[PDB]
């Protein structure tokens, strides 16, 4: 891999379902047209001063997994270990509701089209979408990745016709939306953190960055120039956009509507108005089928280490798929979107993901003063960590002080519940632990036919 | 004037504001059917029902002098006391009036809330004085509309 | 000015689109009011418009004389009652949630 | 003997029993079944739905004589202006949609309205 292709992975992860679905509740929570296009700058400079802090940990360290070496490295077990399970259940199967939720709100809206679709239709659609796709990806581990070729080509398709149709309608003047752009707003650090929640929902990505694109032809170069590259141009792309749905668009109907992209294709494209919701279906389920193919690879490093069950990351013998973490990905999430609701699975998500993105960039400014003779080959100035800290410190706390509702709590209440199970089976190895564990796994093994990985480390 | 109206509760812009929020909050006014008795010199009488919805409006207008209605002999299987739901005179809002005798002044009308299972348009001595436009049930487990009635 | 049976043509056919709804008048024309005048109107345009079709109804205009001085005081309110219990789009002309 | 982490070898001499070969295959036909069930009841439920409401249909109208409701620039005339400075009552009054009789460039203003330009506005 060159320079000119470490953009394209960069773009490709990055760029998925979020900008079908987040322009309406960035707006909602601002409520003029102007600062909302602030709000899509501002985080898109928040996701490359957090990937440039990512790309010197992994540098640094060079353990695979997640943000889990680089917690182990700076604090200890005990954040490791919060993180492996919030990221079991908290992150990882939140991600996999918002999307075949977002997949199902752009199928149905073209059948009720001036009309609310009801949500038993909406959540008996995204629930059909779980289960085929942790299907296809527990039986066929090479089909998941031959249709994803023409995922992508169907993504950037529909986002180069929204861009330029745009382009085209400001240049004949349809330039009245933007008029008085800052009159209607607020000051609260309630609306501009929930504005900040949804806009990072469309950066998400930004943090996987690391190991697949360390196979370059000159890292400690052109990893770090990716970023400042690949998520700028991202930044670039979400604000045309924004900028194209407020040429056909009041700030008034784009609050009106169920899917913001079949509003926009039934103003422009009028003849040919089903591409907008075939393309961006199709890119959706894109976006799920992705995040199945690396189901496990944090897995079996936090099993390694004893912070994590073993019989989750272990491989069918037919059909070489990490089954046991796909099926179990696939029933949290369909618990997730029976109370459901994107904006209450989005502020879910994002609470317990910037907890943890603000543990590791901290972690960054401890292991300087407690973790010299370390050898950093990309190395950032030090005032880039310390603002992405503080900015994580907002965007946990004002939440809860300004506009608490019920998903924090629950949010709360399920990541202190892994810290009861690390001093029962972690910390004090009790003798009744592993009398229910391994008869758990035994069983387990010869129902579903799964070995353990014929794998070490590396 | 208007003015006078929005601090008086007894006012004519008070009940045009809360009988244009209860039909717009309530689907058996902005889509249900259409029901009307019998004629009369004195009152109009009309239901308004909606299959899978399991209470009716019955509404009572008096456009002559003042009478007494006795509402059992008009509509069968009612209780022998029905609460007011809305009134022209607001003061008789959630009151109970007895069904055998309802007394009504000169240009008053009722609006009763009714729970029952007995729709008129589902009789065939009731099928031909009953009317809809865009026909559709409503399913209250899964809180949707549907038409295949 | 019309009879029911012409205004009813203004909903056209089931296969032929027309007006949405033609305007109903017809209980803006009552300059005294009953039991058995309110029944005859609501009555006739129920039964003579087509079936599937949208009703609409108004109690005043801009041609009509005000409700409280064609009727009374006393009517002011059972009016608005009527007007938004029965089915279809209710019509209200201005000042008549004052009882002008 | 089942242990707890068995080879590809040791699973195969138990995993094909009865107690463990269909219980495996009854849990996927029922989620490949329900697959089929949740979207054929999504079907169902988009092709028995009813076409819902038109704007026209949902909410009153309100009928504005537009000389006679909001004075703004105090010629003893309302005008368009005042209109829009009353559109909070109106939305008060949970009113769906505004009617506003001939306000056109006319020589006539009543007896059905006689129109000079049919694409101006009248100056009062
Ligand atoms: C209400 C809140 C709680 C809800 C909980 C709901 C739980 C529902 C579980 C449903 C499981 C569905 C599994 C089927 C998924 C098929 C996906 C697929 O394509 O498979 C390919 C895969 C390919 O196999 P092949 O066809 O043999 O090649 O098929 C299977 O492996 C099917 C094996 C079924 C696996 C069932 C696993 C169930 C685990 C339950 C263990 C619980 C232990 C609890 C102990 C507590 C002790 C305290
Ligand atoms: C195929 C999908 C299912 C397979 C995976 C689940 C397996 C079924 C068993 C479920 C858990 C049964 C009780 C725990 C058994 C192990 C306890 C123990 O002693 O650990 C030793 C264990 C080591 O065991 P070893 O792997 O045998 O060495 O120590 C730990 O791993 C500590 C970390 C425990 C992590 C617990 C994960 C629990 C997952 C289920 C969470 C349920 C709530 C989901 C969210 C709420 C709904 C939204
Ligand atoms: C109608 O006008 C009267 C008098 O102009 C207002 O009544 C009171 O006027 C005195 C001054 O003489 C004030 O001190 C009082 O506060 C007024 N009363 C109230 C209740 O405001 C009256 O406000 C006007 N408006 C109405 C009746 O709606
Ligand atoms: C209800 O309507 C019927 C029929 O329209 C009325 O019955 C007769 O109507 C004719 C002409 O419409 C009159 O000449 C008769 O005098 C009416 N008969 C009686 C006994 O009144 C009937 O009056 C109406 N009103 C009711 C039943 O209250
Ligand atoms: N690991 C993931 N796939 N996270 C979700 C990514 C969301 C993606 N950035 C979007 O625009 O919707």
């Amino acid at each position: 891999l060159g320079l000119i292709s470490g953009i394209s992975i960069i773009v490709g992860t990055i760029i998925g379902s979020g900008i079908f679905v987040s322009p309406k509740s960035v707006l909602s929570n601002t409520e003029a047209v102007g600062p909302c296009l602030i709000i899509w700058a501002a985080c898109g400079v928040l996701a490359t001063l957090g990937a440039l802090c990512f790309a010197e940990l992994g540098t640094m360290i060079t353990k695979s997994g997640g943000e889990y070496p680089y917690l182990m490295e700076a604090y200890g077990p005990i954040p490791a270990y919060l993180f492996s399970w919030a990221s079991l259940i908290v992150i990882k199967p939140t991600s996999f509701a918002i999307i075949c939720l977002s997949f199902s709100e752009y199928v149905c809206a073209p059948f009720y089209v001036g009309c609310k679709p009801p949500q038993i239709v909406v959540k008996c659609l995204a629930a059909a979408a779980i289960l085929f796709i942790s299907t296809v990806n527990s039986l066929s581990v090479r089909l998941g990745s031959y249709v994803q070729n023409i995922f992508t080509a169907a993504k950037l398709v529909i986002v180069a016709i929204i861009i330029i149709s745009g382009l085209v309608l400001l240049a004949q003047g349809n330039t009245k939306n933007f008029d008085n752009s800052f009159e209607g707003a607020q000051l609260s650090v309630g609306a501009i953190s929930l504005a900040f929640y949804n806009g990072l929902w469309a950066y998400d990505g930004w943090n996987q960055l690391n190991y697949i694109t360390e196979e370059l032809r000159n890292p400690y170069r052109n990893l770090p120039l990716a970023i400042i590259i690949g998520i700028p141009l991202v930044t670039a792309c979400y604000i045309l956009m924004n900028v194209s749905y407020f040429t056909v668009m009041t700030a008034t109907e784009l609050l009106q509507s169920q899917a913001v992209a079949v509003t926009f294709g039934d103003r422009v494209l009028y003849p040919a108005s089903w591409i907008v919701p075939l393309f961006v279906a199709f890119s959706t389920i894109g976006a799920a089928n992705g995040t199945c193919f690396t189901a496990g690879r944090l897995i079996y490093v936090a099993g390694r280490e004893g912070h994590m069950l073993k019989v989750l990351s272990y491989i069918s013998v037919r059909r070489l798929t990490p089954a046991p973490a796909i099926i179990f990905y696939g029933i949290i999430a369909t618990i997730y979107i029976i109370p459901g609701d994107i904006n209450s699975l989005v502020n879910y998500f994002s609470f317990a993901a910037w907890l943890f993105y603000g543990l590791t960039i901290l972690g960054l400014i401890v292991m300087r003063f407690t973790r010299k003779e370390l050898e950093r080959p990309i190395k950032v100035p030090v005032v880039i960590p310390v603002l992405m800290t503080l900015i994580s410190v907002f965007l946990v706390l004002a939440p809860i002080i300004s506009k608490p509702t019920w998903e924090y709590l629950y949010c709360v209440l399920f990541i202190l519940s892994g810290l009861l199970f690390y001093f029962l089976f972690v910390h004090y190895k009790f003798g009744w632990a592993q009398k229910i564990s391994k008869p758990i796994t035994m069983h387990l093994q010869m129902l579903m036919e799964v070995v353990p990985p014929e794998e070490d480390p590396e | 004037n208007v003015d006078v109206q929005k601090t008086q509760p007894r006012s004519a812009l008070k009940l045009y504001q809360d009988l244009s929020l209860l039909h717009a909050n309530e689907l058996l006014l902005n889509r249900g059917w259409f029901c009307h008795l019998r004629n009369d010199s004195h009152y109009v009488v009309y239901t308004r029902e909606l299959d899978g919805i399991d209470r009716i409006f019955i509404v009572v207008l008096n456009f002559g002098e003042s009478t007494l209605l006795n509402l059992h002999n008009m509509i069968s299987g009612l209780p022998a006391k029905m609460r007011i739901r809305l009134s022209t005179n607001s003061a008789d809002k959630g009151s109970k009036v007895d069904t055998s005798g309802i007394f009504l002044d000169k240009g008053e009308g009722l609006i009763f809330e009714h729970n029952t299972k007995n729709l008129l348009h589902r009789q065939t001595a009731f099928r031909d004085r009953c009317f809809v436009s865009n026909r559709a049930c409503y399913s209250s487990v899964l809180n949707i509309l549907y038409t295949s009635c | 000015a019309e009879s029911i049976d012409r205004t009813v043509m203004y909903y056209g056919l089931p296969f032929i689109q027309e007006a949405d709804f033609p305007f109903n008048n017809y209980l803006s024309m009552l300059d005294t009011v009953s039991g058995n005048s309110v029944y005859e109107v609501i009555t006739s345009w129920m039964e003579n418009m087509p079936e599937g079709k949208w009703p609409n109804w108004m109690i005043g205009g801009p041609d009509s004389s005000r409700l409280t001085s064609r009727l009374g005081n006393q009517y002011v309110n059972v009016m608005n009652m009527l007007l938004f219990t029965l089915p279809g789009t209710p019509i209200t002309y201005y000042g008549e949630e004052i009882g002008m | 003997q089942p242990y707890a982490g068995m080879p590809k070898e040791v699973l195969f001499q138990f995993s094909g029993q009865a107690r463990y070969r269909i219980p495996r295959e009854i849990l996927f036909w029922l989620t490949v079944a329900s697959v089929l069930v949740l979207i054929a009841a999504t079907i169902a439920i988009i092709a028995l739905s009813p076409k819902c409401l038109d704007w026209w249909q949902e909410g009153p109208m309100y009928q504005i004589y537009p000389r006679s409701f909001k004075d703004s620039n105090k010629d003893g005339n309302g005008d368009l202006k005042g209109i829009q400075d009353k559109l909070d009552y109106i939305t008060a009054l949970n009113i769906k949609t505004v009617w506003i009789t001939s306000f056109y460039k006319s020589s006539l203003k009543d007896f059905r309205y006689g129109v000079e330009d049919f694409r101006e506005v009248d100056p009062i």
